[PDB]
């Protein structure tokens, strides 16, 4: 069922931390909680969008993308944080809803 | 003491990386380059914001509404459409976060959503000496970070391209863009002397290995930006070790267009390989 969406509401789950093995010894930065008003880099297959995090509740979050996406409910997602001035995977998730650019 | 030709191991020194800045040459040469603004240095508030990590948006800090105004001010001054830059680079790598999927900026957010998710803008802000001999980057001299806001047009990528000088003299040139262009090779010979004649108003600029962006439209051959004469700008279709074998000396360039008939094409190609019988 592949439609355009301008808004998306995931269920999702994070990283305890940042990808990696510090070449010190030092553990990877811990991965923190998914903010309101944050935009992130979504990678809805081959679609790389920001997405603007409107609202959270527990394992569900609500992503307003920067431009309109072509996808499916149930899609598999990869959430990105800018950390370091890096796009660091942060997170994984699945369209549960969304809304249309115009139907 | 020997003395080295021109052909010798390419390095990269501070200065060169100075030169290269938008306030640096864009001084010299504004009578060659399409309208901008730049706003040296760039508002505090906006470095310090750049430097916080992920994105957060207005709609954690935020720059403080002096900067939005002052960014937006030279906006409107721009005909209400900007492209940015800090000193080197623009956010062409984080074109994903736009809207429209262009380098345009309308609003002030537009440009910081821009600047602050892109790794060439990040290389400005971090990396900018990391190749120097001439500097050591512990933490780089009497240097500032500059917002530039170019007055964005509809820049057609076909008629932009990179230009190879080596000791003041016009080493090759090629197409910035990837795709095909049939038109190219029918204007090719105007193209060059277009571009040959502007190197001849960059007699100015400091160094004598540079890399000098162009858009050509019309019978006009305008000044994009100067990048340094090292492998860190992209060779495109030359290769750094290509550009270090090219004689200096030679008074043609080398020309590179991305690649894809008649009874007089046919003929009028069979009337050169006529002449390739006698000279
Ligand atoms: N004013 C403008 N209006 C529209 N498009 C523009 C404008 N200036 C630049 N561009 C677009 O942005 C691209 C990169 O621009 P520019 O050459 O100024 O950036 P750059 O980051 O310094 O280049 P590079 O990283 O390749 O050395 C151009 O190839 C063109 O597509
Ligand atoms: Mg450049």
């Amino acid at each position: 069922l592949p439609n355009i969406y301008t808004d998306i509401e995931i269920n999702y789950f994070l990283l305890r931390r940042l990808l990696g093995v510090k070449t010190d010894g030092q553990k990877q930065a811990k991965v923190r909680k998914l903010e309101p008003n944050e935009v992130l880099m979504v990678n809805i297959g081959s679609t790389a969008t920001g997405a603007r995090v409107v609202a959270v509740k527990a394992d569900m979050a609500r992503l307003q993308l920067t431009s309109p996406a072509c996808t499916e409910i149930n899609e598999k997602i990869a959430l990105s944080r800018r950390i370091e001035k890096h796009w660091r995977l942060i997170g994984w998730a699945t369209i549960k809803k969304g809304t249309t650019l115009e139907p | 003491l020997v003395p080295r030709g021109s052909h010798m191991t390419l390095i990269l020194t501070k200065n060169q990386v100075l030169h290269c800045q938008f306030s640096s040459w864009y001084s010299l040469f504004r009578k060659l380059t399409p309208k901008a603004k730049v706003i040296k240095p760039i508002p505090a508030t906006v470095l310090k914001y750049l430097h916080e990590d992920s994105i957060y948006v207005e709609q954690a800090y935020y720059p403080e509404r002096e900067a939005i105004q002052l960014i937006e001010k030279a906006i409107k001054e721009l005909g209400g459409a900007v492209v940015p830059k800090l000193n080197w680079s623009t956010p062409k790598d984080a074109l994903w976060i736009t809207t429209t999927g262009s380098l345009k900026c309308t609003t002030a957010e537009e440009v910081l959503l821009l600047l602050k998710s892109s790794d060439f803008v990040a290389h400005d802000l971090n990396h900018a000496f990391d190749d120097c001999k001439d500097f050591d980057n512990a933490d780089p001299k009497d240097f500032s970070f500059e917002l530039v806001l170019k007055e964005w047009f509809p820049m057609h990528a076909s008629t932009e391209f990179r230009c190879f000088v080596k000791s003041k003299r016009l080493i090759a040139f090629c197409q910035r863009d990837d795709n095909y262009y049939e038109f190219l090779k029918e204007n090719i010979d105007c193209y060059e002397k277009l571009i040959s004649d502007l190197l001849k108003k960059l007699d100015t600029f400091p160094d004598p290995d540079f890399v000098f962006d162009v858009y050509i439209h019309k019978d006009r051959a305008w000044l994009i930006d100067i990048n340094p004469f090292y492998p860190r700008t992209d060779g495109l279709l030359f290769s750094w070790s290509e550009l270090e074998s090219m004689n200096s000396e030679n008074m043609k360039p080398e020309i590179r267009l991305i690649p894809k008939a008649s009874e007089g094409e046919n003929l009028l190609e069979f009337a050169q390989k006529w002449q390739d019988l006698t000279n």
